[PDB]
């Protein structure tokens, strides 16, 4: 009892820590996804203008 | 020419100030109630108009009824001053959230 | 020269004795706090080792009811407190009396409640000291305080013996000096 | 009593969990913002360099 | 009038608490007139800022009470010619302040519910501060005009040399 409450409190604290860690991992993964999507768009445009340069040549 | 203007301005501004005051009363009610009762929220607060010299009986009945809804194992009896610190209790603590409108 | 020595040595002895007694009492209070916090953290400590805020201290017995009421009335239903009597009553850090004491541990949510409880205890003339955050830290600092307590006890005994010896030497001839 | 202990346990448990959820939602919103701004920054810089070159 | 707002923490449902509080109380005796507050569901936040708010709304209730009573005093002064029925003249809406409060309903237009509690508190605070400053300035100007009139009256009064 006097220790059961403390056990419950610590378990809740660990649950909160795990949830915020999961949110942080999601943030990092989405940051990497944003980087990848930007790079893919860059490559698409780069090939577009490469083809345009070839046509001009 | 100015009394009519100033009088009208006071009349309009009294409504706004009173509305804001009641809004702050509501805000304090909700904040204190959510603190006293853990989430989720259930704060169907009751606004009671005291009758003629019925304050003592009404308060006693309310305390008896709220002894269950609130922990009777603390407060109620008495408490010493703790003025030093960031804040000190300013009003009496009752077995519920209690607030006054003094129109 | 003789009397200057016999006075300066005694004054330094008294000052050091007072300061070291204060330190010894504070450290023994810390030791008891650590031991009881370890006892409280023994329901089921499956993990070996941050939102929750933690404090612990000691209160004078029979103030537990008023203190618990004040806590539950200020930090309304949002702070936890556990208490345990300290058998073999101890001597006050400054007030200087043998009084029963209760070692207590308080859990709180955030910074505002931390400040609330800290000020409440300070007004209740308790004492807090730091506390460990992990069992490893608890063991380390408990061993450290225990060793320091034993060292301080040895130094206290030695200095008291020194005071007794010098005062005996003084009394041997104080009348002739006078 | 035991009922008081249980009520407090519920109260702090609920409030700590809700604080965690609020932090998680704030993190998710700021993460979407970071996604958008990083897309904009990287795309703009690489596009500027490619414009210069071409 | 004196009105008491009581939390009545639900009791697992709106009925189980409100019915006993109001209908049962009235049936037992007409000790007090019962009413429902029907507070809107605001956006609850973290407990650190929530306790901060429990202090800020401890201060601001008193401050706004002072401002409203200052407005009442200014009305009683400027309207001293027809000060009768000051409450009726001051009623924010409805017929009287008592009616308004007993039928109080939060104004989402006045305050955005979706906003945070601190944001709503600041929204109220800015308005009340502006109201206090405007009351001070305008009432001071009107009092200065009235004082000029009183000085003219005093000059008319008194002996020929004194006047």
């Amino acid at each position: 009892s006097q220790s059961q409450g403390i056990q419950q409190l610590l378990q809740a604290e660990k649950r909160a820590a795990e949830k915020v860690a999961d949110a942080r991992k999601r943030k990092a993964r989405r940051l990497k996804q944003a980087k990848e999507e930007a790079q893919m768009e860059v490559e698409q445009y780069r090939r577009e203008r490469e083809q345009e340069f070839q046509s001009k040549q | 020419k100015q009394f009519g203007p100033l009088v009208r301005w006071l009349k309009v501004n009294f409504s706004e100030a009173f509305i804001a005051w009641i809004h702050i009363k509501a805000l304090r009610v909700f904040v204190e109630s959510v603190l006293r009762y853990g989430l989720p929220v259930n704060f169907q607060a009751m606004l009671l108009q005291p009758n003629k010299k019925s304050v003592k009986k009404l308060r006693e009945v309310l305390h008896e009824l709220y002894k269950h809804l609130d922990s009777s194992a603390a407060a109620i009896i008495d408490a010493p001053m703790d003025i030093p610190g960031l804040n000190l209790s300013q009003q009496e603590y009752y077995p519920y959230v209690y607030y006054k409108i003094d129109c | 020269a003789n009397f200057e020595k016999i006075e300066n040595e005694l004054k330094e002895i008294n000052t050091n004795q007072e300061a070291l007694k204060r330190n010894f009492l504070e450290l023994t209070e810390l030791k008891f706090i650590l031991r009881k916090t370890q006892q409280f953290f023994d329901e089921m400590a499956d993990p070996d080792l941050l939102r929750l805020g933690f404090v612990a201290g000691v209160i004078n017995r029979e103030r537990i009811p008023t203190f618990e009421r004040m806590l539950w009335r200020v930090c309304r239903g949002n702070v936890f407190l556990r208490q345990a009597e300290i058998e073999n009553p101890l001597e006050d850090p400054v007030t200087g009396d043998y009084v029963h004491k209760s070692v207590f541990i308080i859990f709180f949510q955030g910074d505002q409640l931390k400040n609330r409880v800290k000020k409440i205890c300070e007004g209740f003339r308790a004492s807090l000291y730091p506390c460990p955050e992990t069992p490893q830290e608890r063991k380390e600092m408990a061993s450290g305080v225990n060793t320091r307590i034993d060292d301080l006890q040895m130094v206290l005994n030695q200095t008291e013996d020194h005071r007794q010896r010098v005062l005996q030497a003084a009394a041997k001839n104080i009348r002739v000096w006078f | 009593s035991d009922a008081d202990v249980q009520k407090q346990i519920k109260h702090m448990m609920a409030f700590i969990e809700q604080e965690a959820n609020e932090k998680a939602e704030e993190i998710d919103a700021k993460a979407e913002e970071e996604f958008n701004i990083e897309k904009g920054r990287l795309v703009q810089t690489q596009r500027l360099k490619i414009m210069e070159y071409y | 009038t004196e009105f008491w707002l009581i939390s009545a923490p639900g009791e697992k449902t709106c009925q189980q608490t409100w019915e006993k509080l109001h209908a049962a109380t009235t049936k037992n005796n007409n000790l007090a007139v019962s009413s429902k507050f029907n507070i809107p569901d605001l956006k609850v936040g973290t407990l650190d800022v929530l306790v901060g708010l429990s202090d800020e709304l401890a201060k601001l209730d008193a401050f706004v009470e002072g401002v409203v009573k200052k407005v009442a005093q200014y009305m009683a002064d400027v309207l001293e010619d027809s000060k009768d029925k000051v409450q009726e003249n001051l009623l924010a809406s409805g017929v009287d302040l008592v009616t308004y409060i007993t039928r109080f309903q939060w104004d989402m237009a006045k305050y955005p519910i979706k906003q945070s509690l601190k944001n709503i508190s600041e929204i109220i605070a800015k308005g009340v501060t502006q109201i206090d400053n405007d009351l001070k300035s305008r009432a001071s100007a009107y009092n200065n005009l009235k004082g000029n009139l009183q000085n003219l009256e005093r000059k008319n009064a008194g002996s020929l040399l004194t006047r």
